[PDB]
RNA sequence: GGCGUCUGGGGGGAACGCGGGGAAGUGAAACAUCUCAGUACCCGUAGGAAGAGAAAACAAAAUGUGAUUCCGUGAGUAGUGG
RNA sequence: UCCGGCUCUACCUGGCUGGAGGGCAGUGAGAAAAUGUUGUGGUUAGCGGAAAUGGCUUGGGAUGGCCUGCCGUAGACGGUGAGAGCCCGGUACGUGAAAACCCGACGUCUGUCUUGAUGGUGUUCCCGAGUAGCAGCGGGCCCGUGGAAUCUGCUGUGAAUCUGCCGGGACCACCCGGUAAGCCUGAAUACUUCCCAGUGACCGAUAGCGGAUUAGUACCGUGAGGGAAUGGUGAAAAGUACCCCGGGAGGGGAGUGAAAGAGUACCUGAAACCGUGCGCUUACAAUCCGUCAGAGCCCUCGACGUGUCGUGGGGUGAUGGCGUGCCU
């Protein structure tokens, strides 16, 4: 059991929160977040890379010259591989990588780097980034300098909450995410995680029950 | 295009980094401009050719335009909504230059 | 049938569709039935999508379903087959 | 709902033919044309848009390094004389349309039910005909004629209307479901000649579209039809003014330029290949062309001493022995 405090961007605390035991005390398993991390690159790389063969070619459909009696070799179509503007053999062809994770293995793997960042200290939470409904990426920058030096950051923030969204984006290292899309490479990349509190709340009681 | 001729403008970048100049000509399909007392090259001339001292184009993007209080400064756009104009102005000012 | 007037059609198109026609090399270690494929190709007509479409249907005594089409599964199964 | 006239006709009723308030609906598949308002609704041009001539050094040029500041609903991208958030173009963001086009929105305009309905009750009539069905050849259905339904094509024959008819894998009886042979029907679905904006663990000039270069061109063929090759100066042409040799090409000086080991045959500039010099060696010798020993000469490093061996190293290498190319 891990205690955070919410932090204001004022100078000030309001409250605690009490994280739960069991999404946040996992061990890693490394290979597990191996494996997904990898996944999830696949899936994202797309297969636009296409060649054409022999048979898509222009041309080569007439066999060029005689069977016998020329010296030379024999060929059927001047499109061939082993010629010079002929067809790829074995070439790339358009296609998709993404393979199937089961969910336990995912959830796992996400359970199991929170903890690691836990167990830690880099997971902080906080109310908000900004005063009222005005964007001023100098706010966010000061409020994560207060409760941070390290280069990257992760930041979760909802949807509806999109100031401090559009304050944050501009960073160099920051890299925002809503909770319901939330991932395991955009936490292992980080170093630093900042929570809100809404966040928070969504994520525990949309997994727990 | 932010410099016409006639106007004045500072260069920037260059052996002639810190001059003063007066636009002669502008280029600007390409963004150069030919501007008096930089850029000079001995160009051979034959006929009864000769070596003479010609000028030659700074990128546009090497000159910022002399504040009309003689400073170098960029310049933007207001409306002059009744007459529908669009003045190039200063953005240390706000005069009309 | 002839004469006058009025409106249509006439051809081109990269694929996609519906109706019709419609092979062969290949596989079968030969081969004709079969398969390749009702594919390629050819024809006639379209549309921005087409065609199908309102039960002379399914089902099994369960008091069931309720136009059609396209996707996942059933299923490479029940079966069919020199 | 009121009436106008009509039920051949004046009179009581039942039933029509008109108009009227009204309602419903409308460019619907269910009838069809145009109308005028009309929405910061959309497309067809665009526009503004934050913040460093910052300091030292290098350098031809700072956009580099180091040190100082700033903006950020804008650190996406690209270019600018070398990696540029603060130079430029532009992005986040907000703006913008006289006219035309598309969406609905309306009011016109058009119909349309309104003269009406809910239920009762016993029997005649109708419920899509050369069709459904059966037989003969055939197609396709998981089904290759098999016991082979359903769906069907050509011929030949050929029925009834609700105790009717068709199906529930031959067929028959019972039960079940459904009511053919008249017609329309959106949405989900497939596709990209063209257009617009972007992405890439795709290529980067023998690759990638055949086509970065006049490319379906040149060239070939009578003809259908085949079908190529060639990208890079440099920051900007400042593209060598002038002189000398030469007929001219081409070159040497003088110059430009940061560099002409960048000269319009030009980034770099490999190998094969073609030659010029310097050292060794080679014209009495039988050589898969090398390898092991090695004389002699030439170069070099180092300890020393008037030149000299060495835990040396490298090029050639007389002469001797051994030795029958590579792959399939």
């Amino acid at each position: 059991t891990l205690k955070v405090d919410v932090k204001t961007p004022a100078g000030k605390t309001d409250g605690s929160v009490e994280l739960p035991a069991e999404l946040f005390d996992v061990e890693p398993n490394i290979a597990l977040m191996h494996q997904v991390v990898t996944a999830q690159l696949a899936a994202k790389r797309q297969g636009t890379h296409s060649t054409k063969t022999r048979g898509e070619v222009s041309g080569g459909g007439k066999k060029p010259y005689r069977q016998k009696g020329t010296g030379r070799a024999r060929q059927g179509s001047t499109r061939a591989p082993q010629f010079t503007g002929g067809g790829t053999v074995h070439g790339p062809k358009p296609r998709d990588y993404s393979q199937r994770t089961p969910k336990k293995m995912i959830a796992a793997a996400l359970r199991g780097a929170l903890s690691d960042r836990a167990r830690n200290d880099r997971i902080h939470a906080v109310t908000e980034l900004v005063e009222g409904q005005t964007p001023s990426t100098k706010s966010a920058k000061t409020f994560l300098g207060t409760l941070t030096e390290n280069k990257k950051v992760l930041v979760v923030i909802g949807r509806t909450d999109e100031v401090g969204a559009k304050s944050v984006r501009n960073l160099p290292g920051v890299h925002v995410i809503s909770p319901d899309q939330l991932n395991t490479y955009d936490v292992l990349n980080a170093d630093d995680v900042v929570f809100s509190v809404e966040a928070l709340n969504a994520y525990i009681s949309a997994n727990s029950k | 295009m932010k410099v016409h001729k006639g106007d004045t403008v500072l260069v920037i970048s260059g052996k002639d980094k810190g001059a003063k100049g007066k636009v002669l000509v502008a280029y600007p399909d390409r963004n150069k401009v030919l501007v008096e007392g930089v850029n000079r090259i001995k160009k051979h001339t034959a006929v009864s050719g000769g070596i003479v001292t010609q000028e030659a184009p700074i990128h546009v993007s090497n000159v910022m335009v002399v504040d009309s209080d003689g400073k170098p400064t960029r310049v933007g756009y207001r409306i002059d909504d009744e007459t529908g104009k669009k003045v190039r102005i200063a953005k240390t000012n706000g005069k009309d230059i």
